[PDB]
């Protein structure tokens, strides 16, 4: 049931229904946060079990802040400029979650960084969307 | 004895739980030592009494070996035991409190899968030939002097080579 | 059956406690030992359901690797030990250098 | 048959080890209770790490153990219509057994 | 059922004392003295009053020790030693298991394992040494136990218990195997932990070995499984080694043909106990490993050999 | 995904033996001496059918046979088969090591009154070739149809047209 | 020879429990060359019956296997009865 | 230390491999990783100084962890289809558990900790036995499986050892580490093409082999732990200098030799496959692995580092280490272009 | 890869007893040998790909035979529609499952 | 004399396995009047028990060949008394 909630994000075109959209990329942004900080604790140990939590809290609310940032920004520059099938609408928001990455870790350097990285990722994911052939694909030949 | 195996590999959780749960290891052989004897009367259940009994007899002198290793070498100034700390018994709680909920949840909550608590006793062994006298698992066991000779020869020459493995490694 | 769902639920739980490591590395090898017992008792049930005589030495094959192996980790053990003094994992840490 | 007499047995043994503990008084203390090394005080602790010696040799038992495991399905396998091929190949493999322990008493591992 | 395992497990306590009774008596009487013959109508009964006094004597539990398995090690090997007795053939077995004999194996193999439970959970040194040493009469025993159990079974051809008193009737098996018999009983010397081979309760080495912290009813537990084993033990080889005549309509001749051969065989299993110097564990493991291991493997290839050699295979 | 067929309750009734295991091990040559051509009948009717309601007929008249013979038995020598089963059933074991002195009083009845010889030492063992009025099916086994094998490519190996065809090696 | 002699002499002297292991080890090697009694164990498993042989169908080629089991023709047991 | 037991336990550790490859029963071919495991073992801790020791109780705690999660998954498709070869018709879980611990037991990132660990317990005479056979007998079962497995996670795992393998061998300037992640990188390579061509992860396998064996016997000659010991080549034997350029070139796979063909036919066989996003992540990320074989580059070859006094010690003595193989595998590697279309 | 040692030299070192239908020490049958016997001569010549495609009812078939699945679910069902009719009223006391029935033989 | 009893050990079991090999199809002929008996004891009391739920015919098997499936202890004996199906699934076993 997480597949068929997280593939509502496709089958309703971009421009409408921002609140399901925003909901699907945050709940991204928290599953990516949680295995990251995952990753994070089973490779730094915190001192602390309290510290523990807070680096697990830390990460999972930076991530899902950036996924957040990412699909509001995706959807407000769908309804001002009504292009559905537009990867710039992608870049725009792609921008605006590194912006939110470089404004979590407090550096307008990795914030440029992650403008031009994740707004170039989320314009060749719509772009993969738009095409489609699969990033994971059957072998068939 | 219809639940018999049933409440055998119940108690097989409980003991891997022990296991699981990891104390210091003099504790975990003991239970491993009630998980191998469950697994002793667990296989000595289904009709092959050669098998689960050697593998008793296996498990005893090697969890002997190393219950001495783990009495000699590996031991602290403050054994640990299940209860001795409080996350340890209280994961036991909570690793019963979730067995108790998994039999629940196969018992009464949705009943779907190919995991069934109603089919007690009846499921156990499938069809056993009533009229033969070779059913003893002995001679399946002993299938592989005659038959699967080629890994019979494989696990000679391992234990050959593993006497040679230790001592090459513990000059 | 619920049999087996439980051998793999013991087999899950082995798998949990052989993927960390709380006081020694002894009690993770009594962890392995473990969890090839429960292997044990699967592939037994397996033979005997299936009234197959022929895969019936597998067990054996399977009790010869895993008590080889097991020994190899109690010699491995022995030049730890009387290395570090105290078997401890938390010890085992000069391999990042 | 085998069960009510691991039952009955740990029954009795158990109303042994109560009428051993509830028939006497019960008084204890703790120069009464205190371990016993010839009466003094711990000079250390007993689970400490002890370094014994017969560690190859334990470890030759628990490879022998594995192949008299190996060995131990004997009685059905010379009820077998491959007798010669058992013969040969058990032959090879109770050699190699004792081999073993011919290169162990050779490089001294029994010691 | 429940009368027979009566008969079976209560006359077999009360010879298990009267064992030890004239264990002292026949061990008093290899030393020049009468023996305990004043408490009792020719002493008959002093052991029974050890059981008794065992009982009000006060049990310990230390500070150091875990209680649990403290208290769980004499109550396992009490049940352990009576309920090793079960799978004996007898005239005709209580249990008729098909395979028994690695249940007597096996057990056996958990006999050696309750001592080791007990000197670690005593939390002494001295049962410490006891255990170690009980790890290593493991060393020693097991092996060459399972390959005298082995070869000389191969001549039966089965791990039933019951097929070996059809073979015996009319000759005994220490005609066909007398190597074999000598180095089961100095092997079972070893399991059963008596003086030749006692290494792990002796007062010479240590203070009684794994019996440092264990009084009143848990050590009469210990003492129990102890001369239950011995009993059995003596039972086993007369069982397997020596062969009885079978009528099988008078089970009775067969009994007490059955009771002078295994009172001759208690009677010289107390005599080696009580005639011979205390091994040291260091040549224990050296003259079985490196004398009697070779020699029991050797023996294996001979009886690998016999059935091919003569005869055809034994039966099912 | 079928209904599966079985024979109704008056056809599997018959004449039901109720015999014990001294009588029948204690004649059990005495039985396969007797009954063999019926007995590996049916045993070849199971074998060759692999399937119990195809054999129902045969059960019945080996049936017959078996109580045909155990009424002879009956009415000819009673009285050394009583004394040979009350003797051998004694045993346990049930080995025909405790009965040999009363067997031999068994083999005099059936010499005297009925004129039969008891098989010898592996005689019992060897396979029988036994005349069947059955027919036997093309399908025994009951299996489905078979799948096509793959069509296979015939004719001579010619060389790799212009060159190893890897990009520009040629 | 005579080295090896009076070493082989002055092991079993000595230490004579390897070597009459190493004796007995060679008298199983060279016991089933000349043993006379070594083809038999297998056919006797061979001849006793742990399944059922299935009866062949009647064709009528040649009586290469019998039509009745108690009559002696056929592949018997009386060599092996007599042993 | 014996040459008897080094007899068997070359032959133990040849024949793991060779019984992983000939026996056709899965359960067989966890009894040759077994042996392969118990064979190389001693051969891990044959040096006795306590980081081998270590090496070798971390390797063993990880390669046992793979073989007892393998023989779960044996076991368990002898419970669902009965029996011992994987047939096409089992489920994805017994198939992904098989992988997972196949993945654990080779040295794919995120399993990648145990392998720079392991090869900095021993030297490289033993470490190409570690390092490169030990991927012959993992690799003997991925080709028997290989239509079964998940491809999204086949190419999830090769994604994350290119990274990883190209992340990890930067900052760590041992010459076995670099190695190990240089492994790790070239692991993800050849698991990549995995469910597609069996037989070209054998070839990209046999590139990796005859790349890495004479690295290894050119690191062994001289046992250049380091970056500044391999550095010291132009003083100690300025004879593989020249040949450890294109070595190097080689392994970083640059266009005209050898190494170019493994990532050449990848990008071949996965172009055909349609994957356009994931095969251009595969080849954007092997130049960081360019980045570290370019510095030891710059270390050993064009640049002459600062040596010691007592390389004119090494000057002085006579030179007898290096064999045949170290030349004729060199250059069967690295310059054998033309014959790429006789090697698919 | 697979590298057919044994493909190659002829004798099956553990090519003997790679299924469930293969010869047993003395022919004691495994349980549902007729269904992988059926499935093997099904599944010869024709490959893994078609196979699925082609013997996908002989592999359900002997699927079933092993694991008795919807055997097991039929059982279940029955058993639970007897529970409820027993307490319904519906169903009889049954006497050939009461424990007072005529035992054949 | 270990020979002696050996052979004539064997020539005993032949015996018995003779009397047991000419005793089988007895075995056998009870065998499949049993076993087809009490299935149809289990067919008898199924349209008694599911005539009232739907899509479910009586006598239905779910293996698609019409060869005769071997009957299991739990399809055989599933239907009987607890005590009878312990004493089925638990009898050679448990007699110990």
């Amino acid at each position: 049931m997480v597949k068929r909630f997280f593939e509502s994000y496709h089958e309703v075109p971009d421009g409408t229904q921002c609140h399901r959209k925003t909901y699907i990329t945050t709940a991204l942004g928290g599953i990516c946060g949680i295995i990251g900080s995952a990753y994070s604790v089973s490779l730094n140990p915190a001192d602390s079990t309290l510290e523990a939590v807070a680096r697990v809290g830390r990460y999972t609310f930076t991530a899902a802040a950036i996924g957040a940032m990412f699909g509001l920004t995706t959807c407000v520059s769908a309804q001002v400029r009504e292009k559905p099938d537009d990867p710039l609408n992608y870049f725009i928001g792609g921008c605006a979650g590194g912006l939110t990455l470089g404004a979590r870790t407090h550096s307008y350097g990795t914030a440029a960084m992650g403008c031009v990285y994740m707004g170039t990722a989320a314009a060749l994911f719509k772009i993969g969307k738009l095409e489609g052939w699969e990033l994971f694909p059957t072998p068939k030949v | 004895m219809n639940n018999y195996i049933f409440v055998l590999s119940s108690l097989f959780l409980v003991g891997c739980l022990g296991l699981a749960l990891k104390p210091s290891p003099i504790y975990g052989g003991l239970g491993l030592i009630v998980s191998g004897f469950v697994g002793c009367l667990m296989v000595l259940g289904f009709g092959g009494s050669f098998l689960g009994l050697m593998v008793f007899l296996i498990y005893l002198g090697g969890m002997l070996v190393v219950f001495g290793y783990t009495t000699a070498m590996a031991t602290e100034e403050y054994p640990e035991t299940w209860g001795s700390n409080w996350l340890i018994l209280g994961f036991l709680v909570l690793g019963v409190i979730m067995e108790v909920f998994l039999i629940c949840v196969l018992n009464y909550y949705d009943e779907v899968g190919v995991i069934n608590l109603d089919g007690l006793g009846d499921w156990l062994m499938y069809e056993v030939d009533d009229v033969g006298v070779m059913l003893e698992g002995g001679i399946g066991v002993a299938a592989m002097y005659s038959c699967a000779t080629w890994m019979m020869v494989v696990a000679g020459w391992s234990l050959f080579a593993g006497i040679f493995i230790i001592i090459e490694i513990t000059r | 059956p619920s049999t087996f769902f439980n051998l793999t639920m013991a087999f899950s739980l082995s798998l949990l406690g052989t993927l960390m490591f709380r006081s020694h590395l002894m009690s993770t090898l009594l962890c392995l030992e473990g969890m090839v017992l429960s292997l044990f008792i699967m592939t037994s049930v397996t033979s005997l359901n299936s009234n197959s005589m022929s895969s019936m030495p597998i067990p054996i094959t399977i009790l010869v690797f895993a008590a080889c192996e097991a020994a190899v980790g109690l010699a491995l053990l022995v030049k730890v030990s009387n290395t570090y003094g105290t078997d401890y994992v938390q010890n085992l840490n000069l391999l990042q250098c | 048959n085998l069960y009510t007499v691991i039952f009955i047995n740990i029954l009795l043994s158990l109303t042994l080890i109560l009428v051993a503990f509830w028939l006497p008084q019960m008084n204890l203390y703790s120069e009464k209770a205190n371990p016993y090394e010839c009466g003094f005080d711990p000079t250390s602790s007993a689970r400490l790490p002890f370094s014994m010696k017969f560690f190859l040799v334990a470890i030759t038992f628990l490879l022998f153990d594995l192949e008299i495991a190996l060995l131990l399905p004997l009685p059905w396998a010379i009820q077998t219509i491959k007798t010669s091929t058992m013969m040969i190949m058990a032959f090879i493999l109770v050699t190699i057994l004792s081999l073993g322990l011919a290169y162990e008493w050779t490089q001294k591992g029994l010691e | 059922f429940f009368i027979n395992i009566l008969t079976l497990l209560v006359p077999i306590l009360i010879a298990m004392a009267f064992l030890t009774l004239v264990e002292r008596k026949i061990l008093g009487y290899m030393q020049l003295r009468k023996g305990p013959n004043i408490v009792g109508p020719y002493g008959i009964l002093q052991p029974f009053a050890d059981a008794m006094k065992l009982f009000m004597k006060e049990p310990m539990r230390p500070l150091t020790t875990s209680m649990s398995l403290f208290i769980i090690a004499p109550t396992l090997s009490l049940t352990l030693a009576l309920s090793l007795w079960v799978p004996l053939p007898m005239p005709h077995p209580l249990i008729n298991l098909n395979l028994g004999i690695l249940f007597i194996l096996a057990t056996s193999s958990l006999s050696v394992y309750s001592i080791l439970w007990s000197g670690w959970a005593s939390n002494s040194k001295y049962s410490l040494f006891g255990a170690l040493r009980a790890v290593a009469q493991t060393i020693s025993y097991e092996v060459t136990m399972a390959i005298i159990l082995l070869s000389v079974l191969l001549m039966n051809g089965s791990y039933s218990l019951q097929t070996l008193i059809t073979t015996q009737e009319h000759m005994w098996l220490l005609l066909p195997a007398w190597p074999m018999a000598m180095m089961w009983f100095i092997s079972t010397l070893a399991e059963t932990n008596r003086a030749p081979f006692d290494l792990t309760e002796g007062e010479s080495e240590l203070v009684s070995g794994f019996n440092v912290e264990y009084a009143a009813g848990p050590f009469a537990l210990f003492f129990m499984a102890e001369y239950t084993n011995i009993i059995l033990m003596n039972a086993l080889t007369t069982i397997i080694f020596l062969g009885p005549l079978y009528y099988i309509n008078l089970p009775e001749l067969y009994s007490t043909n059955f009771m002078m051969e295994a009172l001759l065989l208690s009677s010289t299993f107390l005599w080696i106990r009580a005639s011979y110097p205390r091994f040291r564990y260091d040549q224990l493991m050296h003259l079985l490993w490196k004398n009697f291991l070779p020699l029991t493997l050797a023996l294996c290839m001979w009886h690998i050999s016999l059935p091919i050699f003569t005869a055809g295979v034994p039966p099912y | 995904p079928g209904i599966v067929e079985l024979p109704t309750l008056e056809e599997l009734k018959v004449e039901e033996v109720k015999v014990s295991s001294a009588v029948l091990k204690a004649a059990a040559h005495h039985y396969g001496a007797q009954c063999d051509k019926t007995n590996k009948e049916f045993m070849l009717c199971r074998w060759e059918e692999k399937d119990p309601r195809r054999c129902l007929k045969e059960g019945k008249l080996v049936n017959g046979c078996a109580l045909n013979f155990f009424r002879q038995i009956k009415s000819h020598c009673a009285e050394p088969f009583t004394e040979y089963w009350t003797c051998l059933d004694y045993s346990n074991m049930q080995l025909f090591r405790h009965c040999r002195q009363q067997q031999a009083k068994f083999d005099q009845c059936v010499l005297d009154k009925l004129g039969w010889v008891r098989p010898d030492l592996g005689q019992l063992s060897k396979v029988t070739k036994v005349k069947t009025d059955r027919p036997l099916p093309e399908n025994p086994y009951h299996s489905r149809a078979r799948p096509e094998p793959n069509p296979v490519i015939e004719g001579d190996l010619k060389p790799a047209k212009h060159g190893t065809r890897f990009f520009f090696w040629t | 020879a005579g080295r090896i002699s009076a070493f082989l002499k002055n092991a079993w002297a000595k230490e004579p429990v390897l070597v009459v292991s190493f004796s007995v080890w060679g008298l199983a090697i060279i016991m089933p060359m000349i043993s006379p009694y070594t083809k038999y164990a297998s056919m006797i498993n061979k001849a006793t019956p742990y399944n059922y042989p299935v009866p062949v169908r009647d064709d009528g080629n040649m009586p290469d296997v019998p039509s009745h089991p108690q009559d002696p023709l056929g592949p018997s047991l009386d060599w092996l009865k007599n042993l | 230390m014996n040459p008897i037991t080094l007899a068997i336990i070359y032959f133990t550790i040849f024949l793991g491999p060779v019984i992983t490859m000939s026996s056709t029963n899965l359960m067989l071919m966890w009894v040759g990783l077994e042996f392969s495991l118990l064979a190389i073992i001693p051969m891990l801790i044959n040096k006795k100084n306590p980081r081998s020791t270590e090496a070798a109780t971390k390797y063993f705690v990880t390669q046992a962890t793979a073989s007892m999660i393998i023989l779960l998954a044996i076991v368990l498709n002898y419970k669902q289809l009965g029996t011992w070869m994987f047939q096409q018709q089992t489920n994805g879980l017994i198939l992904n558990m098989t992988l997972m611990a196949l993945s654990m037991k080779l040295g794919l990132a995120p399993f990648h900790f145990w392998l720079p660990e392991v090869t900095q317990g021993i030297p490289l005479h033993m470490g190409l036995i570690l390092l490169t056979w030990q991927k012959i007998a993992p690799l003997s079962i991925l080709i028997q499986i290989y239509p079964l497995l998940n491809s999204t996670i086949i190419l999830m795992l090769a994604i994350t050892s290119i990274f990883m393998g190209a992340w990890g061998g930067l900052n760590q300037t041992q010459m076995r580490k670099i190695m190990a992640y240089s492994s790790i990188a070239h692991m993800g390579w050849m698991l990549a093409i995995l469910p597609y061509n069996p037989s070209l992860t054998l070839l990209n396998l046999m590139i990796y082999i005859i790349l890495t064996a004479p690295m290894f016997m050119a690191l062994m000659l001289n046992n250049s732990m380091t970056i500044n010991s391999i550095s010291l080549l132009w003083n100690k034997t300025p004879a593989m200098l020249t040949m450890i350029s294109l070595m190097l070139l080689s392994l970083g796979g640059l266009p005209p030799l050898t190494g170019f063909l493994p990532k050449w036919i990848i990008i071949t066989e996965l172009m055909k496959n349609n994957c356009l996003i994931m095969a251009t992540l595969m080849a954007m990320m092997a130049l960081l692995n360019l980045f570290f074989y370019t510095r030891l580059i710059y270390s050993t070859s064009l640049t002459m580092f600062p040596t010691n006094n007592n390389s004119k010690m090494m000057t002085h003595q006579t030179k007898t280490k290096p064999n045949l193989m170290f030349s004729t595998l060199a250059i069967m590697s690295t310059m054998t272009l033309p014959l790429a279309p006789q090697l698919i | 890869p697979f590298l057919d040692i044994q493909k190659k030299l002829g004798i099956s070192l553990d090519r003997h007893f790679m299924f469930l239908s293969a010869e047993q020490p003395y022919k004691n049958a495994a349980r549902c040998h007729a269904f992988e016997k059926e499935w093997i001569e099904c599944a010869h010549g024709i490959g893994g790909t078609r196979a699925k495609k082609e013997c996908k009812i002989e592999f359900d078939d002997f699927e079933e035979c092993l694991l008795r699945y919807k055997t097991m679910r039929r059982m279940h069902d029955i058993k639970k529609q007897r529970e409820k009719l027993m307490k319904e009223g519906k169903y009889t006391p049954p006497p050939h499952h009461s424990g007072r029935e005529e035992p054949r033989p | 004399r270990m020979m002696r009893w050996n052979q004539e050990r064997r020539r005993l079991l032949i015996e018995d396995l003779e009397a047991r090999i000419a005793l089988m199809p007895l075995f056998q002929a009870e065998k499949d009047r049993r076993t087809l008996q009490i299935l149809r004891e289990n067919l008898e009391e199924e349209a008694i028990i599911m005539k009232d739920v739907p899509n479910w015919k009586v006598g239905e098997s779910v293996f698609h060949t019409t060869r005769w499936v071997p009957p299991l202890i739990g399809e055989m004996y599933g239907l009987r008394t607890k005590e009878e199906m312990s004493n089925a699934n638990f009898g050679f076993t448990w007699y110990t």
